[PDB]
RNA sequence: AAACAUCUCAGUAUCGGGAGGAACAGAAAACGCAAUGUGAUGUCGUUAGUAACCGCGAGUGAACGCGAUACAGCCCAAACC
RNA sequence: ACUCGUACGGUCACUGAAUCCUGCCCAGUGCAGGUAUCUGAACACCUCGUACAAGAGGACGAAGGACCUGUCAACGGCGGG
RNA sequence: GCUUUACUGCAGGCUGUCGCUGAGGACUCUCACUCCGGGAGGAGGACACCGAUAGCCGGGCA
């Protein structure tokens, strides 16, 4: 079985789901987690100085 | 080779021929207070320690004559260039 | 004459020595079965939490806290070093643990602002020190002559930006000549070479 | 290179976890206040999934149901008895202190009250030798002369289940099915068969470990591999 | 550094914590143009690629002072009550 | 973590059902044990040096090594004349 | 990427020493501290654990 084309159609697990504090797709809603606000792992919002240029 | 203990030649602090001594410049011991002692101790921590952390070189086939000529009459030495060889013996 | 302090004080120049060495092993005992951060009554050494700044009064709070003893808890690089960045064992952290124990009191007082701190010593696997916290908030002290300064909105998280007496000192900022050069008026500003 | 499988191994992933959740129960000793006043009665006989050895349910006097670890020879309706004045028969547990020299036993603690830690697998016994006022002296299933406090517990008789490693497993399948009931990662792949990234004695055309042995003691966790610290190795001599 | 380990890149990138409208520093256990002299602290210009460091290699690199900007000095602990 | 486990255990390795078997070698390397004597760091101690300190030397000496022994189903070896 | 008796280092282990740490070159004790016990109490004990440093080993790792 190659882990191309016919490894595509075992696909139909939802992960990331509408996040309710940010309103991006990425709560995972198996970990519980925002990839990309951080909800359910910080009080925080997840951010990063690596998300623009250094002198930027 | 073989040598002489005791000859005449020039005195360089008398400023003239007299007899003189030769010995062989025997090693005088280290104080470890000169200051590359101290830059050993400062800059030698944790990991390689650059010139620090290199070990004796080797040795030349054979060395040069490393020797002391003192004046018989006004007990003052004097160096002199030396010259290869393998083996130096005195006469006396 | 002699103040009563002048005894307290006295007896801590030697914590080894007489009553105070019976005191500190018969205290130990009942420390090391007790938390990380205690809140506390009173003082154990008094002359010095009054000469830090302590008062008998509503808004004055003291704790003791505990810290493990030793160098600094570091993990081993798992990427590429050269020799001189894998050292583990010898490198010691930049803050005191004094400094630390101020830290630990301050984030279990979240209301709470640190004004000193002072030893009342260790055993072989931790050190204890005693912090004095004021409570910005309370009435009492914002009508102090002494503390009142404490409750302006800068001195917020002051132990968390190296404000403290301790902070100072750690940062080299004791001298006002020689030496201090790359401390003031902040390490940062000077690059962080101090 | 990469960690050994023995490094793994202390990460405590599922793969070499012990089915827990499945395992019974914790056989330690019951805890008695003093003069023996204890005595159960043997409700049923189980099978235990942690020791592949039987088991025996025992309603203790007061109300207290709990499994025992039972010795040969134990069977339902037999009543066991715990305590210093307890019986000196088979399956009931007292100090060694009331132990007559010479009797075989089994589940013996390390330090008093403990529950009892040593000789409990399939068919073994400790073999009780000396008494004293302070010491009391055992000879433990590996041939070791134990020292032991006299205070410490035990159970007359040798443990169920005697001669279980008599028998082959025949297959492969039979071992597979009892490694599932241990926290244990099988079947196991020789060092010498693996990749130098992965063993020691990884790597080389035909496979054989390019180097001794025997390691050393103070070897690190990754290097300490083959035959550690071997007093000797082989047959001969 | 024409390799490279001290050194360099650099206390840079990035990470943890925290305050403000600005922060931090700050009224000498200072300076040491050594003096019959200066007089809290930032910062700007300069002192200066100087002193100092350094496989004394490549490189790293201040301060006092001076000219400016702005100027401001106070409160405890203890003694005695 | 192993482990609701305790030598009929479980960890670390090698060989790879049964059957008939599995010789010689401990010099080197590895492991392990022992060790009169030798060697063997720091602190403390002693001598010199310094009104002190740097430093030089000494006495003591742990593991380790030297040295002895055990061990090849331990790495491996079993030639030329 | 991999190897090793390549160079240089770093973890880790063993070992001595100092602190924890107490009383009367071999010794006793209990009071810190450790372990067992539900508890009383028992076992051990100034050792061990832990902090610091020194020597040896150290492709396990860079
Ligand atoms: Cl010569
Ligand atoms: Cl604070
Ligand atoms: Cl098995
Ligand atoms: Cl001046
Ligand atoms: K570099
Ligand atoms: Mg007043
Ligand atoms: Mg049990
Ligand atoms: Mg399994
Ligand atoms: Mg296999
Ligand atoms: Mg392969
Ligand atoms: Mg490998
Ligand atoms: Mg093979
Ligand atoms: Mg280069
Ligand atoms: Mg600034
Ligand atoms: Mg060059
Ligand atoms: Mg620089
Ligand atoms: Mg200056
Ligand atoms: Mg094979
Ligand atoms: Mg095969
Ligand atoms: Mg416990
Ligand atoms: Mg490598
Ligand atoms: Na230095
Ligand atoms: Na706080
Ligand atoms: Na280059
Ligand atoms: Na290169
Ligand atoms: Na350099
Ligand atoms: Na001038
Ligand atoms: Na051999
Ligand atoms: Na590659
Ligand atoms: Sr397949
Ligand atoms: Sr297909
Ligand atoms: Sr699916
Ligand atoms: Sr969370
Ligand atoms: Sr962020
Ligand atoms: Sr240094
Ligand atoms: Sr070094
Ligand atoms: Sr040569
Ligand atoms: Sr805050
Ligand atoms: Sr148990
Ligand atoms: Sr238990
Ligand atoms: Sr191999
Ligand atoms: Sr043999
Ligand atoms: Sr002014
Ligand atoms: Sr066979
Ligand atoms: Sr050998």
């Amino acid at each position: 079985t190659g882990a191309g084309t016919p490894s595509q159609g075992k696909k139909n697990t939802t992960t990331h789901t509408k996040c309710r504090r940010c309103g991006e797709k990425s709560y995972h809603t198996k970990k519980k987690v925002c990839s990309s606000c951080g909800f359910g792992k910080s009080a925080k919002r997840r951010d990063y100085e690596w998300q623009s240029k250094a002198g930027e | 080779m073989q040598m002489p203990r005791r000859f005449n030649t020039y005195c360089p602090h008398c400023n003239e021929h007299q007899e003189h001594e030769v010995e062989k410049v025997r090693s005088g011991r280290q104080t470890g207070m000169k200051w590359i002692d101290r830059q050993r101790e400062r800059n030698s921590g944790i990991g390689n320690d650059g010139k620090f952390s290199k070990v004796p070189g080797g040795d030349k086939p054979t060395k040069k004559t490393d020797l002391k000529y003192r004046c018989g009459e006004c007990g003052k030495a004097h160096l002199r260039e030396g010259w290869r060889a393998g083996r130096l013996e005195f006469q006396e | 004459a002699r103040s009563a302090y002048s005894y307290i004080r006295d007896a801590w120049e030697n914590p080894g020595d007489g009553q105070l060495a019976e005191l500190q092993w018969q205290r130990q005992q009942e420390w090391r079965n007790e938390g990380a951060v205690e809140r506390i009554e009173r003082p154990t050494r008094l002359d010095k939490a009054r000469s830090q700044g302590y008062k008998a009064k509503q808004g004055v709070i003291v704790a003791r806290v505990s810290v493990r003893k030793g160098s600094a808890r570091k993990r081993r690089h798992k990427a590429g070093r050269r020799s001189k960045r894998q050292g583990v064992t010898r490198i010691t952290r930049r803050k005191d643990i004094q400094r630390v124990a101020e830290e630990r009191a301050s984030r279990t007082f979240p209301n709470l602002r640190v004004l000193n701190s002072y030893s009342v010593g260790q055993d072989g696997r931790q050190k204890w020190h005693e912090v004095i916290l004021i409570d910005p908030n309370h009435p009492a002290i914002q009508n102090d002559d002494d503390l009142s300064w404490i409750c302006a909105d800068d001195q917020a998280d002051r132990v968390f930006r190296g404000l403290t007496g301790a902070g100072r000192r750690n940062r080299g900022l004791s001298g006002k000549g020689k030496g201090s050069e790359k401390t003031r008026p902040s390490l940062r500003s000077n690059g962080g070479k101090a | 290179g990469r960690r050994i499988q023995g490094q793994r191994r202390g990460r405590g992933t599922s793969t070499f976890r012990a089915p827990s959740h499945r395992y019974k129960a914790d056989l330690e000793h019951r805890k008695v206040e003093d003069g023996d006043v204890i005595a159960g009665t043997v409700v049923d006989i189980e099978h235990d999934p942690a020791r592949s050895a039987p088991v025996a349910a025992v309603e203790f006097e007061d109300g207290d149901r709990r499994l025992i670890l039972a010795p040969e020879g134990v069977g339902v309706g037999d009543e066991l008895q715990v305590g210093v004045s307890a019986e000196i028969a088979p399956g009931n547990t007292l100090p060694l202190a009331e132990i007559p020299e010479g009797v075989p036993v089994c589940n013996v603690e390390s330090s008093p009250g403990d529950g009892g830690k040593f000789a409990r697998a399939s068919g073994v016994n400790a073999q009780l030798l000396t008494h004293d006022r302070n010491v009391a002296v055992v000879k433990l299933p590996s041939g070791e002369m134990k020292r032991l406090d006299p205070q410490c517990r035990a159970t007359i008789g040798v443990v169920a289940g005697g001669g279980r490693t008599d028998k082959p497993f025949v297959k492969a399948g039979n071992k597979h099915h009892k490694m599932k009931a241990r926290g244990t990662k099988w079947p196991n792949v020789r060092g010498v068969a693996m990749n130098a990234v992965d063993h020691p004695f990884g790597g080389g055309g035909r496979q054989h470990p390019g180097k001794p042995k025997s390691i050393s003691r103070n070897a690190p966790p990754g290097r300490k591999v083959g035959d550690i610290a071997s007093k000797r190795t082989g047959r001969g001599g």
